[PDB]
Parts: structure tokens; sequence; C-alpha cells
RNA sequence: AUCCUUAUGCACGGGAAAUACGCAUAUCAGUGAGGAUUCGUCCGAGAUUGUGUUUUUGCUGGUUUAAUUAUAA
């Protein structure tokens, strides 16, 4: 703690603590060069700028060729991960691909790359194409908007999928040949397990080990993640051999992250918000004089525009010219070409000032435009929601996170910024390629700073949320037919990620059994009981308490196929009726649980009002209710 | 919760120390703030002092 | 003797002289403040929505009138 | 070394008032201001003049909704 805070500044509005940049790594190792590779692998790095691998990569690489084993990398994800995955891919290709005969063996190996987001999948795919073009490989996307069919999967070799669509592809019974063919299963951002999509990954993992026992040849599993505690427990979840585990701290990061907080001493929201804006302004003023390109995160998208307006009138009151003093002719040109043409959320004026913003709710084209302009650097300041850290790789020298309380429809309450989101926001930083270090900043209330220091140290385990997704996963598995009884269910649950975590800390995750049942037999079986009661109530699976026999129903099969959540499922069950009509169909569709996170907005409200007058299919609900918004959007 | 904390024949409420009350009062405030919202569909966090 | 509903029921508030000879009701303590806080809450969120979003209500005669609208042996 | 008296400074705690507190390149005033008396005497520091503010001085508090993505084709 004491080494972390070096220096603290006290200011009238706020008390700011300035953490120094992390230490540079000790060298016990050799930087591994490219000429050490075999013949075909030397084009793995077609542009070899250093001709030597980064501090993280070399050791993990030679270990990766040396062993064929399940591996885990907890790393800054400083662009180091992309190349490592590429290299393991090339190894599998060489194992199925002869060194002498240069014909690539296409039908032997199959590869899967699990990237949480569609956009990041896209980016990855272009990377894999660039690096793998010399072998003559088809690298194509299996997920979502990708829209690959029954055939192209067979044709392709390397796959880049999102977790959801990969889950649904491997869940289906007919394709199992492809699943067996895949030798190489790469999991990017295994730290996702903390978040509620992570349940899908652990379910996929469980299916890989447990579900294919009739062919029974286990594929190579490579986890790739941001640095996280309880790495050992992660390995015990997967298989991981002790040597495959590589834990690298932030000292191995390309640009050391200078951590900074401002505690806010104010309480009432009207002065508190003003104090935050003042602090942000002060930071921006310190940054831009150094020629620093800056990002300011916020909670909500509506917050972005008003924040940028505040920076325009305030920042401009201070000095107008300095933001663009250079190439003002070309800045006027490019700015008018971009802003004036495609933008229509009254965001053009912000672009024109040269403080822009990016958020969900900005047009897809406008969105790409803002990214590009901020890359060129006519945009000095970029106000953003949480989309960028999660999605896009583009780093920016200074990163400010404004505020604590985010509203989550999960609770229906304002919670604190969750650590897993904070960390990935801090990830985008001073550019590893160009700049030397980053500036992280967190605009926050002082009382919660004590919390953010620790959670920002990344001492927090990847929390297992399997409790919510357990039921649906179990149903899908019964549909596969792999579980005929409670004992089978708990054996599958032994390879489940919550199992490990329970073993580590039973009372944290509410194991009553504790001393009893070291293997948590009765705890596992009790969860299965709990699941199969509600499933049976939803007529998803057949179950009997004392006799214990399991079988899958038609509704359960449907939920498995289209990956409907169990809540959505029972909603359909009751709300659909014999006499239900066209009006009620849209209402039920709206009621689908996947829209629970949807809510009506005040900038949306005028267009909603115009719609619902002329809407052909009537709405029983009203403008204030999100369901009505959903089904009118459906009509549109 | 704690049977070791004994209501005498004299008193109504059980005898605690101060800090035990300090926690209990928070636990009691929790029921109020959760059920007011839960009944009225109102989020706890957004409430002003 | 008129009821509204291991539960206990208490007398609802009524004026002496305005009540005079009239039917008296028995309601639950939590149910009375329950209903009152549901209705008045519905009025509060509509207050914040009206004043914030600056919308003008249709209301008038029938709506305000309908807003004016708002046995056991022992 | 303990204990005590007086005056002054700082201060925790407890009251009362703000028709009350002050200011003066200004006139006097223990070298006698202003009063009192039982008619012998007795008390002993302000009085005039101008002015500032005075239902009030400073400072505060309350009230007037993140991202993301899943079908069998």
């Amino acid at each position: 703690s004491l080494p972390e805070g070096s220096f603290k500044r006290v200011k009238p509005q706020y008390d700011e603590i300035h953490i120094p940049a992390p230490s540079k790594p000790v060298i016990d190792y050799e930087l591994k060069e490219i000429t050490s590779l075999p013949d075909w692998c030397q084009e793995a790095f077609p542009s070899s700028e250093t001709t030597s691998l980064n501090p993280i990569q070399s050791k993990v690489f030679h270990a990766a060729f040396e062993g064929d084993s399940n591996m885990l990398i907890c790393a800054p994800t400083g662009s180091g991960k992309t190349n490592i995955a590429l290299l393991t891919v090339l190894k599998a290709l060489s194992h199925h691909y002869n060194p002498k005969t240069k014909k690539l063996n296409l039908s032997a190996f199959k590869i899967v790359y699990i990237a949480p987001l569609k956009a990041l999948v896209q980016e990855q795919v272009r990377e894999f194409q660039r690096r793998l073009a010399f072998l003559g490989i088809k690298v194509a996307e299996l997920t979502g908007d990708s829209r690959l069919s029954r055939k192209q999967i067979d044709e392709t070799q390397v796959l880049v999928s999102t977790p959801e669509k990969w889950d649904i592809t491997t869940r289906n019974s007919n394709n199992l040949a492809i699943v067996e063919l895949v030798r190489l299963l790469i999991i990017d951002e295994i730290h996702l397990l903390h978040d509620d999509r992570g349940p899908v990954l652990e379910s996929i993992v469980a299916r890989t080990f447990w579900a294919s026992k009739y062919g029974q040849e286990y594929p190579r599993i490579i986890g790739l993640s941001a640095t996280l505690p309880n790495y050992e427990d992660v390995g015990r979840f997967l298989r991981v051999p002790k040597e495959g585990l590589f834990y690298f701290d932030s000292s191995f990061r390309p640009c050391p992250l200078s951590q900074q907080f401002c505690g806010i001493k104010e309480r009432n929201s009207l002065k508190k918000l003003k104090a935050m804006n003042d602090a942000c302004y002060e930071k921006v003023l310190e940054s831009i004089n150094e020629g620093n390109q800056i990002i300011v995160f916020v909670h909500s998208r509506k917050e972005t525009s008003r924040t940028a307006t505040w920076l325009k009138n305030k920042f401009a009151e201070e000095n107008i010219t300095h933001k663009l003093t250079k190439n003002d002719a070309g800045s006027k040109q490019i700015l008018k070409t971009e802003a004036a043409n495609v933008l229509d959320p009254s965001l053009r004026k912000l672009i024109e000032s040269g403080i822009g913003t990016h958020h969900a709710g900005l047009t897809r084209s406008d969105r790409s435009l803002s990214e590009d302009l901020f890359a060129d650097g006519l945009l000095q300041v970029l106000v953003c929601t949480a989309t960028l850290a999660w999605g896009v790789n583009l780093p920016a020298h200074t990163v400010i996170i404004k505020g604590t309380d985010v509203y989550s429809p999960e609770k229906g309450s304002w919670e604190q910024l969750s650590p897993q989101d904070v960390l990935q926001m801090l990830g985008r930083a001073g550019r590893p390629r160009y700049d030397t270090f980053g500036e992280g900043i967190i605009i926050t209330d002082q009382s919660n700073v004590q919390y953010y220091l620790s959670v920002l140290n990344q001492q927090l385990p990847i929390e297992s949320q399997f409790v919510s997704k357990l039921v649906d996963n179990l149903n899908a598995e019964v549909v596969a037919g792999n579980i005929k009884c409670r004992n089978d269910a708990v054996n599958w649950l032994a390879y489940t990620y919550l199992y490990v975590r329970m073993l580590a800390s039973p009372m944290l995750y509410k194991v009553p059994d504790i001393s009893s049942d070291g293997q948590l037999k009765k705890f596992r079986e009790s969860l299965v009981h709990s699941a199969l009661c509600i499933l049976k109530e939803q007529e998803l699976v057949l179950y009997d308490a004392e006799n214990d026999v399991i079988e899958a129903t038609d509704l359960g099969n449907i939920a498995s196929s289209f990956y409907i959540n169990h809540a959505s499922m029972d909603v359909y069950n009751r709300e659909l009726d014999e006499h239900t009509t066209q009006i009620d169909l849209f209402r039920i569709f709206s009621m689908s649980e996947e829209f629970k996170y949807v809510s009506v907005r005040y900038e949306e409200k005028r267009e909603l009002k115009q719609l619902l007058e002329k809407a052909p299919i009537p709405i029983r609900e009203d403008i204030d209710d999100p369901l009505a918004k959903v089904n009118v959007l459906l009509q549109s | 919760s704690d049977p070791t904390i004994t209501i005498k024949s004299y008193h109504l409420w059980p005898s605690f120390t101060d800090e035990q009350w300090i926690t209990i009062e928070s636990q009691m405030r929790d029921l109020i703030l959760t059920e007011y919202g839960r009944k009225y569909n109102v989020n706890i966090s957004a409430l002003t002092q | 003797s008129y009821n509204i509903e291991d539960t206990i029921l208490t007398l609802k508030e009524s004026s002496i002289f305005d009540d005079t000879d009239s039917t008296e009701v028995l309601e639950n303590v939590k149910a009375a403040e329950e209903n009152a806080d549901r209705e008045k809450l519905r009025l509060r969120q509509m207050n914040k929505d009206r004043r914030q979003k600056k919308k003008i209500l249709n209301v008038s005669s029938l709506d305000i009138e309908e807003e004016e609208e708002g046995l056991i042996i022992g």
C-alpha cells in the first residue's frame, strides 16, 4: 500500500492521491527472437519490428511448444496475447501439417477462438488472416452477425466465435464431428467468469471435458486473461498443469499505468456534480498543455453530451485556440467533412469544437467516424460511455473515469463501479506502440476510495456467478442426454467452475455443508434437486425425488436449441394461451426476459410518441412502459 | 439471534453493549429501506438523506 | 362489523360527528398505509415525470372525477 | 515542596443582552466629573459634542439510469 501511494496532493475541491507508475521488470530471461523459429513459423511475425518477443511472451511460447497441455496466461493483455495464440495455432497446424510436404492438412485440425464481443471477434479475425495467410487458411467468424451455415464450418479451419454462439453450436447434437475435430480451444478473457456471461464459458468448458467421452481425446485448452488472483484455483478448475500457469503482474505491462484518484468531499448532488466537473476540467487542463489525447468515461450516454457541452463552454471560456492551434485549416476541413455529413444526434457541434464523444446511441457510421478522428488526433478530448474499454483496442494517453454509481437493472439500484469493468477501463491507456506511459484517473466519492484502492490492486478473485445460469445449462445438458440422474448431474458439476470456488471458500458462496462432505457431494446433489424442481415446474425435464430418473422434454429441447433463459421460458409458458391473438403476441415477445435490461429514454420519447399514434398493431401498454417501446420497435 | 443475550424479567428489549446496538440499528434500518422500496417499487440507493 | 381484507384488524380513522350513524370498517394496519403509500407513490413518480419531462396531462373532467372516486360476526 | 489571596492572558463548560456595542488631528475632567444627605456632611470617574451600525455581523445545510449477444434457414 505504502509503495503504491508515493505522493498525495490536497486541493480545495478534492483530495487527489497520485500513484507512481509500476516498476520495470527484472530480467532473468532471454528475449526470444524470430530467427529461432522453424521454416514456416518465421512469417508468424511478418512485420518484425523488434525481432524479439515482449517480456511476457518468449517463455510462455517455448513452454507452449514444449508441452501439449492446458495453459493459462494472466497478463496485462498488452497485445502480447494475440501473438501467443497465433503461435499455438501454428503449432497445432504443424502437428497436423508436415514440415517436408508443404500441403496443409485441412481436414485434420480445427481451431476455436472464444472472444467475448462481436467487434473484438472481427478485429481478431483480420489479425489471424494477416498472420496465417501463408499457409492458405480460411479464418472466418462463426458467431452472431457472422451468420455461417452448416457447410462453411466444415470448409473452414480456424474459427473465431463469441462465447454465446459457440455454446449454441457445440450444444447441438448433429455437429459433434466438428467438435471432435477441434484440437485447439482458445479462451480469450477468461476473467469474464466474474461477469454473468462467464457462466457460458464454464458451461462450454464443462461440455468439453465431460460431454465427449465416447471419442475421448481431450483438446488443448488455452486461457488468456487480464492478470487476476486465485490463478491456482483457476487451473484446478480447468486442468491446468502447474507449469502451464503463467502469472504476470502489471510490472510486465508495456506502458506502466499511473494510478490517480480524486476523492470528492461533497455530499449533495448539485454541488457534488459541479465539483466533479471542475476536477475533470483541471485534469484536462493539465493534460492538454503536454499534448495529451484524453478519454473521459461516464455512467450514462445522456451524461456524455452534457459533459462535452460543459467542457466546450468552460474549456473554451479558459482558452479556445490551444485545443487546435495546429493545422487549423485541415482540422476545419476534416472536421466539417466528418461532423457535417453523417452525424445527426446534435453531436456535430461537439465534434466541431474538437471535444467529441462516443456512445451506444451514436450511429454506426458516426461511431466509426469518431473512432477514426480520435485516432488521427483532431479530437483532443473524447467523452465516452463504457463501450470503448469493453470493445475497442484504441488506447489514449489520459483516461479519466467520472463517477461511482452506475444503475444496474439487475438490482434496480445504483451500485458502485464493478472492479472487472474498472480494470478494463484502466486497460486502455498510454499507447504501447507510441507513448511511454499512461495516466489513469478515477473521479470518485472519497468514502468509497478506500474500496477502489484495493479492488484496483486486482486482489479480487474472479467471482463465480453460476447460480443464476446453472438451471439453463443443466437443462441444455439433459437435452444433450448426457445426464440420466442426480449423480451424473453432480459429476458434471464437479468440472463446473463454481465447484472449485466453493471448495476454496465454502462460507463465502454459502456452502452450509462445510466440514461435512469434503467433495461437497450432498451440496452438489442439493443444487441439482433445487434445479430440477423449478425445471419440472416449467415442464423442462422429468424428475422424481426418491427414484431419481431424468429425461428431457420438448420445451426443454426448445430452450436448449434457441438458448432461451428459464425465466423467459416460463413466461412464454403461461403468457401463451389457446386464444392468444396478434396483439398479445407482441406483448409476450416484449415480456421476454432478454429485454429486462431495456428501458425507455427521454430523448427516445418524442419518436416513441410519434410512432405509437400511427402504429398498426395496437399496444395495450403505454409509452412509459419499456415493453410497449420494445414491440413498437419490433413493428418498425 | 444470540441466545447468550438475555432479556431480564425487568426489561423488554435485550441487554446489549453500545456497539451491538450500533449494528442492530443498521440491520433494522435495512428492513425499512428494503421493504419500503420493494412494496412501492422504489430503489434504495437513489434516496436522498 | 364490516371488514376489508392469524391476522389482526383495527378500526379505521373516522370523524365522530361526520360518521354519526354510518357503517364502520375493519382494515389491517399495514394494509392501510400500504394502499396509501402505493397510491401516493404513484402520484410522486408521476410528479417527477411530469415536472422533469415537462408533459401536460390530458385529465380534465372524467379523469379528475375518477380520481375523486379514489361482514364479520365477532 | 505543598496550600492560599489579588490582578492579567489563553481556554473547556454554563447563562444573559444586542436600545446595544463602539469611533473621533474634539472640548473639558483626581489641580475634582457626576451625584447623595438625616443639613452635620457623605460618596469619588466620567460628563459634553459629533457620528457608525442597531427587528441586526460572518458562515453553512435543507427543500422549490451502464454493455451485449444468442436461433432451426
